[PDB]
């Protein structure tokens, strides 16, 4: 269910700028957690949380030209899967 | 007119308790920030009707109003009664709360 | 097992509000910060002993235990025991819960 | 009765770096405040405040020459009168 539409705004070759449907009144959770790796697997994923009430996240830093995989989860499973995502900056 | 407050701040506590079991663990939010805006004003009111009034009259009036007011809910928005052999066991253990309190 | 975080919940709550009869307004950082750590601990606590055991099973022994751990601890450390014929009533508190208990 | 012992550590023609005896580990206060303004009164003072672990503070943004009236408050007067001491730049 939660969350929907995980779309890259905008996209500097070294930011993704993210935003997704959080969901509705009851669905609202109160963080996210978004992961970005490298589409490869060379590396572990980086992780950061996001307030609940925010349905958008900047991911900073990255390296150009690389594709990325972008997921976000919910605090528990119990809302539905992750929403993983990708782009090539 | 403390004793209006004591329910207030009794019912408050009462709401944002049923509140809790709504939360899904402080992972859903609105029911996770109505249980922290209750107890600050389940706090609030504690304060203005303690400020001078026994701490054991209002002890005891919350500890009765509150172990019915939420059983009354937990079974409102749910059931249970006694799944576990007493009810009384609640009753009595809110009996020997009201005399290491008033007596 | 949803008995033992009920009543760990209560030990964080009867230091709770015993570090913060200690501290003056929030204001002595050490046991202020105590306080809230108890509290923020015993918060979260209750709402996972929560699913298990029924709002009003859990709100009595909490009340229950509660006053159990702070009249014996009011008279462990600190001294009072007043209402001495009233330490029957912590064997009530005692016998109510148990016949709730498993 | 606290704080204790203001001093000035470091003293620029324009700052003056600050420090004072916190206590012990079972008396620190959440925060500590600190009113600095000239030693005359042609303007109002200045005020920050700094949490209570710390004991130190760098004061800066002064005009040189000048001696400054340097006042230190606890959260609130039951931990005792504000100690002000004076230092020229
Ligand atoms: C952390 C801190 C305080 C409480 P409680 C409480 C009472 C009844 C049922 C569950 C929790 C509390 C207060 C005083 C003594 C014992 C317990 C609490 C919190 C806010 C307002 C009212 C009561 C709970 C967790």
């Amino acid at each position: 269910s939660v969350p929907t539409k995980l779309e890259v705004v905008a996209a500097t070759p070294t930011s993704l700028l993210i935003s997704w449907d959080a969901g509705h009144w009851w669905e609202w959770v109160t963080y996210y957690r978004i992961t970005y790796g490298e589409t490869g697997g060379n590396s572990p994923v980086q992780e950061f949380t996001v307030p609940g009430y925010s349905s958008t996240a900047t991911i900073s830093g990255l390296k150009p030209g690389v594709d990325y995989t972008i997921t976000v989860y919910a605090p528990t499973s119990d809302y539905g899967s992750p929403i993983s995502i990708n782009y090539r900056t | 007119n403390p004793y209006i407050y004591l329910g207030g701040a009794i019912l408050a506590e009462v709401i944002g308790t049923t509140l809790m079991k709504f939360s899904n663990g402080f992972t859903r939010l609105i029911p996770s920030m109505g249980t922290i805006i209750c107890y600050c004003a389940s706090f609030w009111l504690l304060a203005q009707t303690l400020a001078y009034i026994p701490t054991g009259i209002a002890y005891a009036i919350w500890s009765g109003v509150g172990i019915v007011l939420i059983s009354l809910l937990s079974w409102g928005f749910f059931g249970q009664r006694l799944d576990l052999p007493a009810i009384i066991g609640m009753m009595l253990i809110c009996a020997g709360v009201l005399i290491i309190n008033l007596l």
